[PDB]
RNA sequence: GGAUAGUGGCCUACCAUGGUUUCAACGGGUAACGGGGAAUAAGGGUUCGAUUCCGGAGAGGGAGCCUGAGAAACGGCUACCA
RNA sequence: UUGUAUUGGAAUGAGUACAAUGUAAAUACCUUAACGAGGAACAAUUGGAGGGCAAGUCUGGUGAGCAGCCGCGGAUUCCAGCUCCAAUAGCGUAUAUUAAAGUUGUUGCAGUUAAAAAGCUCGUAGUUGAACUUUGGGCCCGGUUGG
RNA sequence: GGUGAAAUUCUUGGAUUUAUUGAAGACUAACUACUGCGAAAGCAUUUGCCAAGGACGUUUUCAUUAAUCAAGAACGAAAGUU
RNA sequence: ACCCACUCGGCACCUUACGAGAAAUCAAAGUCUUUGGGUUCUGGGGGGAGUAUGGUCGCAAGGCUGAAACUUAAAGGAAUUG
C-alpha cells in the first residue's frame, strides 16, 4: 500500500464494521464458609461408605497370607507371635486356613498359609490376599535362586498390600546395637523392592507386634485392578451332588456375580453355574451365554539356536540359494515390496496357509471403547455384592472329583469371567526379558504364559514395536537382546489388560520353572499384519560407466527374468534395478544411483505373510 | 491407567514449556517411586 | 429514680432535636489475633510475623448459674442444637 | 631442585573393648590396657561440556530425542565409551518472595512520531502564593586546641 | 443528451439553440495571502440599530483581591430524532 | 497616503546549535545521573476487549464508567542500504 496506517489502542468502529460477519456474583464470607462445610460432609460420608464392609463381626473378613522367604523360619512362629498380642488366649489346628475374631479390635481375620513346596501354589495363594506378610530371617539371608524369585514374581502380578516382618533377630544377640546393625541392613534390602515402605517390624518386641496387629485390623488395602473388575469368592466349604453339581459357600469380594455368567477355576477351566442363593435363590435362566469356544540330544537343539541367533545378529534375514535349486519353487510365495509401511497388504488374505478359523474368530476394533463399555454394564447387572454370604451350584464333571482337596488344607478359589473372554481372537502382548535371562529365544518355540488367573501354552511370533499406518510389521526370528517387543498369537481375550508372565517348565530346577520374561496384554488386533522379510545377496564383479554386472544371486536366466521387477539396493544405500539376463549361468547387469565397487554388496528384499498359531490350556 | 502420580510445575511459572503446546506439568513420582530411580535401575515398581 | 464494687442511656419515666461525613462517614472484603521481631545490607524501601517473651480470646455450637477474695470455669453443674 | 612408573619403613581414627569418669540410674562425649589398612574393597557423590556460562575439530551408533531462552537433528547440542569442568558430605528440581530493576519512580520513570495531554471555557473542596519592621559599632570576661 | 462505446429519455403540436420579460429558494466567485477575529466548534455583498472584546496610551483609582483545579455548570462540525 | 529610526503586543519565516535527541529533527522538544519554580490529567509487553456484568444519561440511535479466566516471544519507532 505505501501509507502509514492509523493506530488505536482499541478497534475503531470503522474496523469493527468490516470485521462483522446472568449477573456476576460476589462470594460473601458466610456462603464461602457454608460451601466448604457441606463439601466436607460428603467426604466424610464417603469414607464411611468404604469402611462399612469391615465394620465388625457382621462384616466381611480380611484375607491375610504369610510367606516366609527362608525355610529356616517356619510360618507357625510368625502367626503365633502375632496372636499373643491379641491378649485373648481363647484364640490360641490340623489345618492351614484359620478364621479368627479379635475382640481387642472387633475385627475378623482369615489366615491362609501356602505349601512352600509348591512354588506355583504360592502365587495362587498370594493372588487373592489383601495383605501379604513377608517373613525375613536375621540369621540367613535370602537366596537368589528361590527366595528373591518369590518377591519378583509377586510384584509383577500385583499385590494389594505388603508388610515386612522379622521374628528371630535375638538369635544373633551380643548387644542390641548388633541387632540394630542387622535390622538396618534388612530394611535397606527390603526397600529396594518396596520403596513405599521404610520400616520392618521386630516381632520379638511387644510394641512392634502390637503395632502390626493394629494395622491389619484397622487399615484398608489397595485395590487390584484386573481382579476387582471380576467377581471372586473363597470357599468356606465344598459339597458335591450328581455330571456333578458342586456346591461352594463363601463371600463375594469382586464387582459381583450374576447367575447367567461363566465361572473359571484356575486348575480346571471354565464351568457354568446353575443356581445362586443368599445365606432368596437365583437360578440360571438359560437366557445366558454358553461354553462354546467359537462363533541328552537336547544339547544339539540348544547349540543350534545358539549358533543360529549369533548368525542372525550379524546378517539378519540373509538367505543363500544353491545350484540346482529353483528360485521360483522355493520362493514363489514371496510378494516383494518397496516398503512395508506403504504396501497395501490385505489383512484377511485368502491364501491357503491362513488359518481355517477366520470368520470363526472374534474381531473387535476399538478395544478401548469396547472394554469400558462392557464393564459399565457388568457392574449394573450384578446380583450379589461384596460381603454377601452366598451358596453357588456349579455343573462339575464328576471325574475331576479326584482332584478336589479339603479347602481347610489347600486354597480353593473361584473367579467370574467377562462375557466374551471365552472366545478366541488374535491377541497382542508386550514382552521384555526377565532379570538375567540371556538364553536365546526362538520365535516359534513353545512357551507357557500366565495372564490374570488362567495360563496357556503359546507359540509366539516376535516383532519390534512401532506405529505403522497399516499395522504391517516385520516378523523376527529371535527376541532382541535388549528392547521391549510385541508378541502375537491366538488366545482367549482379556478386557482388563492383565499383567502377563512368561516362563518354561523345567523339572530339573528346584522350582520346576524357568523364568523368561514379563509384560502386558495390549489388545486384540487382527490388522497387526506380520511380514516375513528375506534378503538375497550377490557380488558385483565387473564395472562400467553406465552398468554393473553381478554374480551368484541367480543361476538361471529364467529366474532373473521372473524376479526382474523388484528394486535393488546396496547396503551402502544406493538403489538400482535389473536390466536383463546375461548368458546362461544367470548373471545379470544392472544400473544404480551412482558408482559401486567390489567392496559393496547388492541385495534385494522380499516379503511373505505370516499367521499366528493357535494355543491350548496348560496345567 | 489408574496409577497415582505426583506432579510438579514445568519450570515456566504457569506457561507451557518449549515446543509443547499447552503442557504445563511434569511427572515426578509414580506409585510412590521416583521416575529418576526407575530410569537408572535403582528401584523397582510394584504393580497394582 | 433503679441497678452496680463504683462512674456513665447501663436501664426506666418525662422533655428537647440532636450526632458523623469528600480531611472519605456508612457499607463490603481479608487464604487478618496485635506487638517485641524475621529475610533482603549503598541510601530510601519491599515482603513476612499460626510459632520460645508481653497482652487478648476459646475449650463441638449458643444460653444460664452455684461455690468463692477471685470464674459467667468446661480435667464444675443445668437446658436446648449437632 | 620439578614431573612420570618398580620398591621400603613409619604414622593414625573409623570401629570393637577391660576400667574409671559421666548420670536419679543409664546411653554418648572427654580419658585409656588389648585388637584394628596397600588395589590402604576401610573404594564420595550431584549436575554439565554451541552461547548466556567453567570445560571436547575425541570416537562408535542413529537419522526417536535435547532444549528455562536463542537453537541442534532427515550429530561439537540425541544415545554409548573415553577425557575434561564446577561445587563437595553434600548437590539438583518445583512454588512463593527479595536484590540486580530507574518495569511503581519522595530520593528516581514516561506522554510530537514508540503505551499515555481530556473538544473548549468557567468554577467549590485540595495544593500553592511578591517585597518590607534592631542593623551596625564599641568595651570586659571567657573555655578548647595548637604554638 | 451521455460515454471508453452505447441504450432508457425528449422532439415537425417544433426538442436543443436565439430574443424580450417574470417567479422561487439557496449561495456570496475573481480581490484571497505562509494576512485578520473568536474559549473551541468556527467566521467573507451593502446600510442601520443593540450589546460585548483585545492591544496601546495614562504622574487616575482599590490594595493581595492571586495560579491550577475532583464535584457542579455554559458552548460544542457533519450525520441523526420530534 | 508614503519614507526613515525607536518601542509594546501578535500570526509566521530564514540561518546557526553554546544545548538536546533513537533519529527525523527542535528557540524549545534547551537551562537533567552536575537529577527539586507552582499545579491538573494519563500510561506500565502483544492478544482476549472497548467484549461480559453492574450503574447512570437519552424518545431512539447510542454516550460515560469498565474486568477476568485463557493465550503468546515478541509486537512497535526512526533511518540508510544490498
Amino acid at each position: 500500500n505505501g501509507h502509514k496506517s492509523y493506530k488505536s489502542k482499541h478497534a475503531s468502529k470503522g474496523a469493527l464494521k468490516r470485521l462483522y460477519k446472568k449477573p456476576d456474583k460476589q462470594v460473601s464470607k458466610l456462603q464461602r464458609k457454608n460451601k466448604a462445610k457441606q463439601l466436607r460432609a460428603q467426604r466424610i460420608l464417603d469414607s464411611i461408605e468404604n469402611r462399612k464392609l469391615f465394620e465388625g463381626k457382621n462384616g466381611a473378613a480380611k484375607i491375610i497370607t504369610i510367606v516366609p522367604l527362608v525355610n529356616d523360619l517356619d510360618p507357625l512362629d510368625i502367626l503365633y507371635k502375632l496372636l499373643k498380642c491379641a491378649d485373648d488366649e481363647g484364640i490360641m489346628d490340623s489345618k492351614r486356613i484359620f478364621n479368627v475374631h479379635i475382640k481387642k479390635f472387633k475385627s475378623n481375620l482369615k489366615i491362609i498359609i501356602p505349601d512352600m513346596t509348591n512354588f506355583l501354589n504360592i502365587l495362587d495363594c498370594a493372588k487373592v490376599a489383601d495383605f501379604v506378610v513377608f517373613g525375613l530371617s536375621g540369621v540367613q539371608e535370602v537366596d537368589e535362586e528361590f527366595g528373591e524369585q518369590i518377591i519378583r514374581a509377586l510384584e509383577l502380578q500385583g499385590i494389594a498390600s505388603y508388610i515386612g516382618v522379622i521374628s528371630n533377630l535375638s538369635a544373633v544377640h551380643e548387644k542390641e546395637k548388633f541387632q540394630l546393625d542387622v535390622k538396618q541392613s534388612l530394611e535397606s534390602y527390603f526397600k529396594h523392592f518396596f520403596p513405599s515402605e521404610e520400616r520392618v517390624y521386630n516381632l520379638e518386641k511387644n510394641s512392634d507386634a502390637l503395632n502390626v496387629l493394629r494395622t491389619l485390623c484397622q487399615r484398608l488395602p489397595r485395590s487390584i485392578n484386573w481382579r476387582d473388575n471380576r467377581g471372586y469368592v473363597v470357599a468356606d466349604f465344598v459339597d458335591f451332588v450328581e455330571s456333578g453339581d458342586l456346591v461352594i459357600e463363601g463371600t463375594v469380594r469382586g464387582i459381583g456375580f450374576n447367575a447367567n455368567r461363566l465361572v473359571h477355576i484356575p486348575d480346571f477351566g471354565d464351568f457354568q453355574l446353575n443356581k445362586i442363593e443368599k445365606i432368596t435363590v437365583f437360578e440360571s435362566n438359560m437366557n445366558r451365554d454358553t461354553l462354546d469356544e467359537y462363533a541328552e540330544e537336547e544339547e544339539r537343539q540348544l547349540r543350534e539356536f545358539r549358533d543360529m541367533e549369533k548368525e542372525d545378529r550379524e546378517f539378519p534375514d540373509e538367505i543363500e540359494l544353491e545350484p540346482s535349486e529353483s528360485a521360483i519353487e522355493r520362493l514363489k510365495r514371496y510378494r516383494g515390496l518397496k516398503n512395508l509401511y506403504n504396501c497395501d497388504w490385505q489383512v484377511d488374505e485368502k491364501d491357503p496357509s491362513s488359518p481355517a478359523e477366520w470368520k470363526r474368530l472374534l474381531r473387535i476394533g476399538n478395544y478401548k471403547n469396547t472394554k469400558n463399555r462392557i464393564i459399565k454394564e457388568t457392574k449394573n447387572e450384578a446380583q450379589a455384592i461384596a460381603g454377601d454370604r452366598i451358596r453357588m451350584f456349579i455343573r462339575f464333571p464328576k471325574f475331576l472329583l479326584e482332584k478336589i482337596q479339603d479347602p481347610k488344607q489347600l486354597l480353593f478359589a473361584v473367579y467370574g469371567l467377562l462375557l466374551h473372554e471365552h472366545k478366541n481372537a488374535v491377541v497382542n502382548f508386550s514382552l521384555q526379558r526377565w532379570e538375567q535371562y540371556d538364553k536365546p529365544v526362538p520365535s516359534q518355540e513353545p512357551i507357557v504364559v500366565q495372564y490374570g488367573v488362567r495360563r496357556y501354552t503359546i507359540q509366539p511370533l516376535f516383532s519390534q514395536g512401532s506405529n505403522s499406518p497399516n499395522n504391517v510389521h516385520k516378523y523376527e526370528r529371535f527376541l532382541h537382546p535388549d528392547t521391549v517387543s510385541v508378541a502375537t498369537c491366538i488366545a482367549p481375550v482379556d478386557f482388563t489388560q492383565s499383567p502377563a508372565i512368561f516362563f518354561k517348565p523345567s523339572p530339573t530346577d528346584a522350582k520346576n520353572i524357568e523364568l523368561i520374561g514379563h509384560g502386558t496384554f495390549l489388545n486384540a488386533d487382527h490388522s497387526r499384519i506380520l511380514a516375513k522379510r528375506a534378503i538375497l545377496t550377490g557380488h558385483p564383479f565387473r564395472f562400467h560407466k553406465t552398468v554393473v554386472t553381478v554374480r551368484y544371486m541367480f543361476f538361471r536366466p529364467e529366474d532373473v527374468e521372473w524376479f526382474k521387477s523388484i528394486p535393488l539396493f546396496t547396503k551402502s544405500g544406493r538403489s538400482g534395478f535389473i536390466k536383463e539376463s546375461l548368458g546362461t549361468h544367470g548373471y545379470f547387469k544392472a544400473t544404480f544411483d551412482g558408482k559401486l565397487s567390489a567392496q559393496d554388496v547388492v541385495a534385494m528384499s522380499l516379503y511373505k505373510r505370516m499367521w499366528p498359531m493357535p494355543s491350548l490350556p496348560w496345567n | 491407567e489408574n496409577d497415582e502420580v505426583l506432579l510438579a510445575g514445568f519450570g515456566r511459572k504457569g506457561k507451557a514449556k518449549g515446543d509443547i503446546p499447552g503442557v504445563r506439568f511434569k511427572v515426578v513420582k509414580v506409585s510412590g517411586v521416583s521416575l529418576l530411580a526407575l530410569w537408572k535401575e535403582k528401584k523397582e515398581k510394584p504393580r497394582s
